[PDB]
């Protein structure tokens, strides 16, 4: 037993280190020299967890409570292995079970919390925290993860003292080569140098590559040239969000609109079919769909990417959930790119290229990046909006302003063709329906809160109603087939007054920019800054902070989350988008866009604060780029009380959404193209991966 | 209810 304990501690030892085999091959020889060990049992339940042989990893646990019924440990780790297989039900018992055996187990306390937060209890979560960092106030993981609650419902208490202590704990552990405690991912939101997000992003990836290690795979061998292929670049699209997510809304058309002479397309789906079109779109669309959710093991995952052939295998994912960087990180292409669905560097050296653009990642900071720039010519961002809200490229009004009282509609030329008076209007073309029994009738269903009505036979829709008409066209599936009515009143906005929206989730949001906020607010008397429950129980926080900043309560107005077709049809009803400085809208900024609503921006140093500036570059408005808060504070003022300069702006983003490669799913498919194809040569000609600054 | 970017 003292034997079995050394094997044991020099398991853990060899774990820590990322010797993942080793460690293993030592609690089983553990377990072998003292059978009735029940942490050897508990921790190489745990490896094994690390493994993904989550069932082997249960039957260890439950040997290690069967011989100590006490053992706290054992049902915390067991809880996450029974949430890592979506068993929420089970890890709460486990959770709350080594609570009830040692209430002063931190590390029970912080897991209870993060699947509270998890489901959405962030309150709860938040308490859970607390408690945890109080039994242990050095817990890196339970106070980062504190600091991310908090910034969910933008609680700002302390924040300086907030954000300085987060990066002197990644400075701390970054040193130490341990996992840092911020995610990759939210790392954009603090203020760590771009080494510092680099650094976090390495140690992510490295994970992936000690996993894999295990498997022994000698090196794949990569094609040279494209003879077995026909003269074609086979790419690889790997993500887990081929299905209703923001990734398949941005690039759901690109797999089908390839040059299938040149090119041939492999799409590596990560999750399951969720029943969607837009997984029946790729799974279509693309030449070959392959569902690796059905093959766990990353070893025979990769092996089969290898013998399709890929040149260029794509990142979709980063560190996002779905992710299997571990494929990646095996490297079945001789080429691997990150794409779209991340906005940050990998940090990983498996990562040949990020795919980007000049305005989202200029030369100078070329160093936050451990890829190679490949530089798209307009922006790397693409949305598939012109495919999904078609409905939504013309648009008439009801009585003269743009955004009060809104039509949208595939027939809604031939409904203002059976009308008597219909005006047309030149913007600075928009039908205007005059205020008549027609219009009366409109507004009547809106205020009355009825589902539809007829008019000349036309299918009138409320716009608030659209899951009872057509589930299908809420969520972007389905183009709506019937004529939808958008309008202030539906969301609570004045029909009088300048409306500023930001429609992100509420975690962009930060101390500064609500500050920004508020003197462009109190500058512009009578408007609004309209923003969403996203989630509902940050509006306090926002509300207070703004009554403190001395805005009355009324200059913010709440709207719940929508279905997709409403968020984007009810952004028509902004004047303009205020854009969240510290992490952009990125999705969201093309949603606001493809509703005609100019768009405010602060381009920062990341990759996730220059996206939409990105944007509005490719989309040729220059005008509502900041280069300081004074700067975007004056824009968003101007846009707000230059009504004229307001007609202006928005007509030249109304057609520019058309007229622009913005929306253009085609161009950005052919630019792609000739990118991939730089990549191709530069390789194939021996050389490695370096920058593409077109 | 509605699917975001997320770790
Ligand atoms: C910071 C970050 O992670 N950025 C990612 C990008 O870098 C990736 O390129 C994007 C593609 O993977 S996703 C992500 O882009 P973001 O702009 O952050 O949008 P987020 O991830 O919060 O999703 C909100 C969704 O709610 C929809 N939405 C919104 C409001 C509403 O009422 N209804 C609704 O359907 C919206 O249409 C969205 O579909």
């Amino acid at each position: 037993p003292t034997h079995a304990d050394s094997l044991n501690n020099l398991a853990n030892i060899k774990r820590e280190q990322g010797n993942i085999e080793e460690a293993v091959r030592l609690y089983r020889k553990a377990l072998e020299v003292f059978p009735e060990f029940a942490a050897a049992h508990s921790n190489l339940a745990s490896v094994l967890q690390q493994q993904g042989k989550l069932q082997e990893a249960l039957m260890h646990y439950k040997e290690a409570i069967r011989i100590s019924p006490t053992f706290a440990d054992a049902y915390s780790n067991m809880g996450n292995t029974l949430k890592e297989m979506q068993d929420v039900q089970g890890a709460l018992q486990c959770y709350t079970r080594a609570i009830q055996i040692n209430p002063a187990f931190a590390d029970a306390h912080s897991n209870l919390a993060s699947i509270h937060k998890d489901s959405g209890n962030i309150p709860e979560a938040i308490a859970s925290y607390r408690t945890a960092l109080k039994l242990k106030p050095d817990f890196p993981d339970a106070y980062c993860n504190l600091a991310h609650c908090l910034q969910i419902v933008c609680d700002w208490t302390d924040y300086d003292e907030r954000m300085k202590k987060l990066v002197s704990i990644v400075a701390d552990q970054l040193e130490k080569n341990r996992l840092p405690s911020v995610h990759p991912h939210h790392s954009m939101l603090y203020p760590l140098s771009h080494g510092f997000r680099k650094a976090i992003a390495e140690r992510h990836g490295n994970l992936c590559l000690d996993k894999i290690n295990v498997l022994h795979k000698p090196p794949y061998e990569h094609p040279k040239d494209l003879k077995l292929s026909d003269g074609r670049l086979r790419v690889g699209y790997v993500s887990s969000d081929f299905g209703n997510h923001p990734t398949s809304h941005l690039m759901q058309s690109i797999p089908g609109m390839h040059n299938p002479d040149k090119f041939e397309v492999f799409c590596y789906a990560l999750s399951p079919d969720d029943g969607t079109n837009f997984r029946v779109k790729v799974m279509a669309e693309a030449n070959h769909f392959i569902d690796l959710s059905q093959i766990p093991c990353n070893g025979k995952a990769a092996d089969r990417i290898h013998q399709d052939g890929i040149h260029i295998l794509v990142n979709m994912n980063g560190y996002t959930k779905g992710a299997r960087n571990e494929l990646f990180a095996l490297r079945p292409a001789p080429i691997q790119a990150m794409w779209l669905g991340y906005p940050g560097t990998s940090g990983a050296l498996f990562m040949d290229y990020i795919i980007t653009d000049q305005e989202t990642s200029p030369a100078e900071v070329a160093e936050q990046y451990s890829e190679k720039l490949a530089y798209m010519p307009h922006t790397f961002f693409i949305g598939d909006h012109a495919n999904m809200f078609p409905h939504l490229k013309k648009k008439a009004v009801i009585d003269i302003y743009d955004n009060r009282i809104v039509l949208n509609g595939i027939d809604l030329k031939a409904f203002l063709d059976s009308l008597p008076d219909v005006k047309i209007v030149k913007m600075k073309n928009m039908p205007v329906i005059p205020m008549n029994t027609i219009a009366e009738a409109v507004i009547e269903m809106i205020n009355r809160g009825q589902i539809q009505i007829t008019i000349n036979g036309f299918s009138i829709s409320n716009g608030l109603a659209t899951t009872q008409i057509n589930n299908k066209a809420a969520t972007g599936e389905e183009v709506p087939r019937t004529i939808i009515v958008t309008t202030r009143s539906q969301y609570g906005l004045p029909e009088d007054a300048i409306v500023y929206c930001n429609f992100n989730q509420l975690y962009k949001i930060d101390p500064s920019t609500l500050q920004m906020w508020a003197n462009i607010l109190k500058r512009v008397p009578n408007s609004v800054l309209w923003l969403l429950r996203f989630p509902a129980v940050g509006e306090p926080n926002i509300q207070q902070y703004a009554q403190n900043m001395g805005l009355p309560q009324n200059r913010i107005i709440f709207s719940p989350v929508a279905p997709k077709e409403e968020h984007v049809r009810r952004g028509q009803l902004a004047d303009v988008c205020l854009d969240t400085p510290l992490c952009n809208g990125h999705t969201t900024g093309m949603d606001v866009l493809w509703a005609g609503t100019p768009m405010v921006t602060m381009p920062g140093e990341t990759l996730a604060s220059r996206v939409a500036a990105s944007q509005l570059t490719c989309l040729g408005c220059l005008e509502l780029i900041a280069k300081n808060r004074q700067e975007y504070e004056d824009i968003a003022v101007k846009l707000g009380t230059d009504l004229e300069y307001l007609k202006k702006v928005r007509g030249k983003v109304w057609k520019q959404r058309i007229s622009s490669p913005l929306f253009n799913t085609k161009q950005y498919t052919m630019e792609l193209e000739r990118l991939y194809l730089q990549m191709w040569e530069h390789y194939a000609a021996g050389n490695k991966p370096d920058h593409m600054i077109k | 209810s509605s699917r975001v970017t997320v770790s």
